[PDB]
RNA sequence: CGCGACCUCAGAUCAGACGUGGCGACCCGCUGAAUUUAAGCAUAUUAGUCAGCGGAGGAAAAGAAACUAACCAGGAUUCCCUCAGUAACGGCGAGUGAACAGGGAAGAGCCCAGCGCCGAAUCCCCGCCGCGCGUCGCGGCGUGGGAAAUGUGGCGUACGG
RNA sequence: CCAUCUAAGGCUAAAUACCGGCACGAGACCGAUAGUCAACAAGUACCGUAAGGGAAAGUUGAAAAGAACUUUGAAGGGAG
RNA sequence: CGCAGGUGCAGAUCUUGGUGGUAGUAGCAAAUAUUCAAACGAGAACUUUGAAGGCCGAAGUGGAGAAGGGUUCCAUGUGA
RNA sequence: CGACUCUUAGCGGUGGAUCACUCGGCUCGUGCGUCGAUGAAGAACGCAGCUAGCUGCGAGAAUUAAUGUGAAUUGCAGGACACAUUGAUCAUCGACACUUCGAACGCACUUGCGGCCCCGGGUUCCUCCCGGGGCUACGCCUGUCUGAGCGUCGCU
């Protein structure tokens, strides 16, 4: 799991933020393992990952990268698409397959806290207080 | 000072309408265009009808 | 009245772009009204004005029937010197009186191949658009 | 001097006229710490501007040639190949752009689009 | 706070609203874009309708609203089947095609 | 003792010149600049303050790159052509 | 002499033999507090400075 | 100090040559608004960054 | 126990490329308080908000149902009106609180892996020639190298093929 | 029993957002103690070791025509 | 005649600026001490030269450096 | 008688309110929506005949070239431009040029110290001295070369 990194495991305020022991990260150890693969690898671009392994203290994790200026990747058009820019780190951004099942978004009732493309934007428009000029 | 003031009011088309019907009569009443100073001497009508 | 609305009719847009026009622009803003002689000879009702231009004032305090030569446009000044128009400092030097380009007649201009060709255009243009008109 | 008029010349004779220019642009700033006339002063900028038109032409005519001798080549300096944006030189080329699979080749011969018209 | 008869309120102004406050001053110059966007699709399309493809008859799912027909998202194969017209050529005819309704 | 007369005693120096921001802040004995962090790589800044931000923004030097894009911009950054001669 | 400041003393005897033709003895270089460096060039012994002062023009 | 090192030499060296008067004839031209250098640093009364 | 092949690794100022940093109003992934309200206060509220970190683009994200519904059924995503201060949550206190249907803006759909058939049909690089040539694509040849059977390409993806 | 879909692979424009940037237009807004801190050599002068803090300050006249010359005073400063 | 407000000040130890009485007042009292003559000069208790009388009394009120200062160093001129 | 004090008015002053003005803001809206190892943003230091600051620029430094324009710039001076044997000024800007730090890149942050390959000058293949030029950072992809392994094997 996540521990608090608290000096001395001290959380100052009232006794609902106190937890440093059980809490527990937001995105997967599949997720991380992609992160960290791609932040090395900078010029390349995280496609996906798979399970290999397991140990008591370890989790290995195998991540598929690909070259995005090698002649044989931006030549072939069933692959031009992770040439452009906007697909950039999509590891960073929850993008790749083991980052968007932490994001929560789905389709139907299990999914409405996502239902207008992220948790943010859903939170934003039901948030904002709609304004108009004849009121 | 904020923006989100309420500058825009709406008025019923009911009421509206009245509004031009009154104004369309009134400019028919020779005393009323003259009370605004308009200056209708010599004008032969003052529903004044051109081709 | 004004149409485009990429043309401002701003007071400070039009009083900043006049007071902080780059030299070419404040050209044309120092234009003068050709004589009505020139105005018959070519086509043209107005024209720049130009250092060897002879011209007279029509307004201000020395305005007369007097012809002089335009020795300095001060373009920074928005400003021409004439021949005669001047006054005496306190010492007894004498220094031109600065008069804006709008306020003086030009009765002969100095003629060159520039001076030629941007004449004919504008009685090119001017006679389009009575063409146009007619 | 005149920046067209120094074109037609060879690559000796624009160094001797830079040349020339250097010793007389070191002789006016003597004149300057000498208390010399207003008028030496005034040349400084002169022939200042000067030594910039010649090395200007000396510089374009030396990087015209070196342009022409790499044309078509398939490797040339990073000083002769254009600079847009590092954003633009990154993006994909016109050919590639365009490149269809024979799948969507297919896809847009038996199905194309048509031209159609719906009467009132 | 209370003040003899009234409702009780409760207003959610408790959430630094003013930061995400929406107003509507550009509402007559989206209108205007989105007519102009209109305008420039019918003439780039211009033989064709310029209003989409044609949509099916669609009966409104609920009691509320199953005595009202509205316009659906496409037709379905049975019907494109039935009718003959092949599904990859109802697109280029004008034709919506919506594979997942039954 | 506390004052005046311990005043007296500063005549050593905390920070100098700093290589990358230019300001006095480059902490000698911990080698790293208080308003920039210069030797990482990342420069130093928060949200927390916006009139720092705005001291040290983008458009408050010379802007010798950026200028020039900008007015490339409005001709589609054009290059290895020239004006047709006279 | 002013010179340049990213100039060092065998750049400025060079120098100076070859817009003057004379010779260097030995090169002595200070940075004054305007920012420009000085250097004071002592000639060879068969040449004079003060002849050598009246073809560069100083006096 | 005299000992100092060359960058700080070239700094103090700036900012003596920046400590000037205002030429006279600035004021003489058009449109100036210039009386005098108001960014006059003595060296008893304001200290230096540095 | 020398010479080969493959595998797994290593070094190179090797030939070609690519990443870093900035801006950050809008956008995506984390992390994340307390002031405040409850007339005290701990759950709650403030608030998944401020601060902290990472990553982009002219938009981003989302997106073509492991959906809604229970109807005489609808039919990707996104946004607006309404649903609705409602269903529900809450020391059931203070307070919080969506979705479906309906009307609009826009509207667009598709691709693999797998199972198979086809003598690897496939791709990168290097030369030469005919070209074309705004700064680079085509055809051939290569008794030219390499990748790829530990699987490239063509057909084909739930609407069936 | 019925209904509905086919997860754990992937791409995709438009409608939507925009207190930074490059250009524009306008206003029942303010009018130099106001309006941006900043109409002016303003993130400047200056302060703090530093993180940071941070001003005051617009108006001769249409045109300098900005008072030549005489006179008292060492001059500032006066009288003509 | 209507429309719309950032619409009326004696107070807030109110904010910014300006100004009084106090008041020609307090004060210009830590470390012994000055005098005569001349020069320059519009002008001298205070500058310079000379002659007297005194002090620091080598752990100095002396001669040099380190930090720190940054042109304060030197010459000439001015006396706002 | 004055002086002194108080009040009022006139005039004169320590003062800068009011009014009038505004190349400034603020707000709304529209179109675009573009940085960087080909070295960005930001710093530093320099550059004008006289020029400190602001501004502009980079050793060609208050600008070169090119195109458009068509007789100025201006505070003083000086000399261009004979104002077509084609050009002052300004604008535009696609050519050229662009010092030192900075992601900052030979090592290091002191104008410290190198290495390899070339060029010129002293001597002559000491590469010994001086000057100049090109390379010399991390990560990572495809390929290339040189290798390691009691890794798996084959021929010996
Ligand atoms: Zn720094």
């Amino acid at each position: 799991g996540r521990k608090r990194p608290v000096p001395k495991g001290a959380t100052y305020g009232k006794p609902v933020h106190h937890g440093v022991n059980q809490l527990k990260f937001a995105r997967s150890l599949q997720s991380v393992a992609e992160e960290r693969a791609g932040r090395h690898c900078g010029a390349l671009r995280v496609l996906n990952s798979y399970w290999v392994g397991e140990d008591s203290t370890y989790k290995f994790f195998e991540v598929i990268l690909i070259d995005p200026f090698h002649k044989a990747i931006r030549r072939n058009p069933d692959t031009q698409w992770i040439t452009k820019p906007v697909h950039k780190h999509r590891e960073m951004r929850g993008l790749t397959s083991a980052g968007r099942k932490s994001r929560g978004l789905g389709k139907g009732h299990k999914f409405h806290h996502t239902i207008g493309g992220s948790r943010r934007a859903a939170w934003r428009r039901r948030n904002t207080l709609q304004l108009h000029r004849y009121r | 000072t904020k923006t989100w003031r309420r500058w825009h009011r709406r008025v019923n088309t009911t009421q509206k309408r009245y509004a031009i019907c009154s104004a369309l009569a009134a400019s028919a009443l020779p005393a009323l265009v003259m009370s605004k100073g308009h200056r209708i001497e010599e004008v032969p009508e003052l529903p004044l009808v051109v081709e | 009245m004004k149409f485009n609305p990429f043309v401002t009719s701003d007071r400070s847009k039009n009083r900043k772009r006049h007071f902080n026009a780059p030299s070419h622009i404040r050209r044309k803003i120092m234009s003068s009204p050709l004589s009505k002689e020139l105005r018959q000879k070519y086509n043209v009702r107005s024209m720049p004005i130009r250092k060897d231009d002879e011209v007279q004032v029509v307004r201000g305090h020395y305005k007369g029937q007097q012809i002089g030569k335009v020795v300095q446009v001060y373009r920074k000044k928005y400003v021409i010197y004439i021949e005669r128009v001047q006054r005496e400092k306190a010492n007894g030097t004498t220094v031109h009186v600065g008069i804006h380009p709008s306020k003086v007649v030009i009765t002969r201009l100095k003629l060159d191949k520039d001076r030629k060709k941007i004449l004919e255009r504008k009685a090119k243009s001017r006679q389009v658009g009575k063409e146009k008109g007619k | 001097i005149k920046a067209r008029d120094l074109r037609g010349k060879k690559k000796e004779e624009l160094l001797k006229q830079l040349d020339d220019l250097k010793v007389e642009l070191s002789q006016l700033r003597v004149a300057k710490v000498t208390g010399g006339a207003a008028s030496k002063l005034s040349k400084i900028r002169v022939v200042r501007k000067s030594i910039a038109r010649v090395l200007t032409v000396i510089n374009q005519t030396q990087k015209e040639n070196l342009r022409k001798f790499y044309k078509g080549k398939k490797y040339k300096p990073l000083d002769l190949r254009p600079k847009k944006t590092r954003a633009m030189r990154r993006r994909l080329t016109k050919h590639e752009e365009k490149l269809k699979t024979k799948k969507q080749q297919r896809k847009e011969r038996l199905y194309p689009l048509r031209k159609y018209a719906v009467k009132a | 706070a209370p003040s003899r008869n009234g409702m009780i309120l409760k207003p959610h102004f408790h959430k630094d609203w003013q930061q995400r406050v929406d107003t509507w001053f550009n509402q007559p110059a989206r209108k205007i874009r989105r007519r102009k966007a209109r305008q420039a699709k019918a003439r780039r399309i211009a033989p064709r309708p310029a209003s989409g493809p044609i949509r099916p008859i669609v009966r409104c799912p609920t009691v509320r609203y199953h005595t009202k027909v509205r316009a659906g998202r496409g037709f379905s194969l049975e019907e494109l089947r039935v009718a003959g017209i092949h599904k990859k050529v109802a697109r280029t005819i004008g034709i919506s095609v919506d594979p997942r309704r039954r | 003792t506390k004052g005046t007369s311990s005043f007296g005693k500063r005549r050593n120096k905390t920070h100098t010149l700093c290589r990358r921001c230019g300001s006095k802040a480059y902490h000698l004995q911990k080698s790293t600049c208080g308003k920039c962090g210069y030797p990482a790589k990342r420069k130093r800044k928060y949200n927390w303050s916006a009139k720092a931000k705005r001291r040290n923004t983008t458009g408050t030097g010379r802007m010798r790159h950026l200028k020039i894009v900008y007015r490339r911009f409005r001709h589609g950054f054009r290059e290895g052509t020239t004006p047709k001669p006279k | 002499f002013i010179v340049d400041v990213k100039a060092n003393k065998h750049q400025i005897k060079q120098a100076v033999k070859k817009l003057y033709d004379i010779d260097v003895a030995k090169v002595n270089t200070l940075i004054r507090p305007d920012g420009e460096k000085k250097a004071y060039v002592r000639l060879a012994p068969d040449y004079d400075a003060l002849d050598v002062a009246n073809k560069i023009g100083i006096i | 100090s005299s000992h100092k090192t060359f960058r700080i030499k070239r700094f103090l060296a700036k900012k003596q040559k920046q400590n000037r008067p205002i030429p006279q004839w600035i004021r003489m031209k058009t449109g100036n608004k210039i009386r005098y250098n108001s960014k006059r640093r003595h060296w008893r009364r304001t200290k230096l960054g540095l």
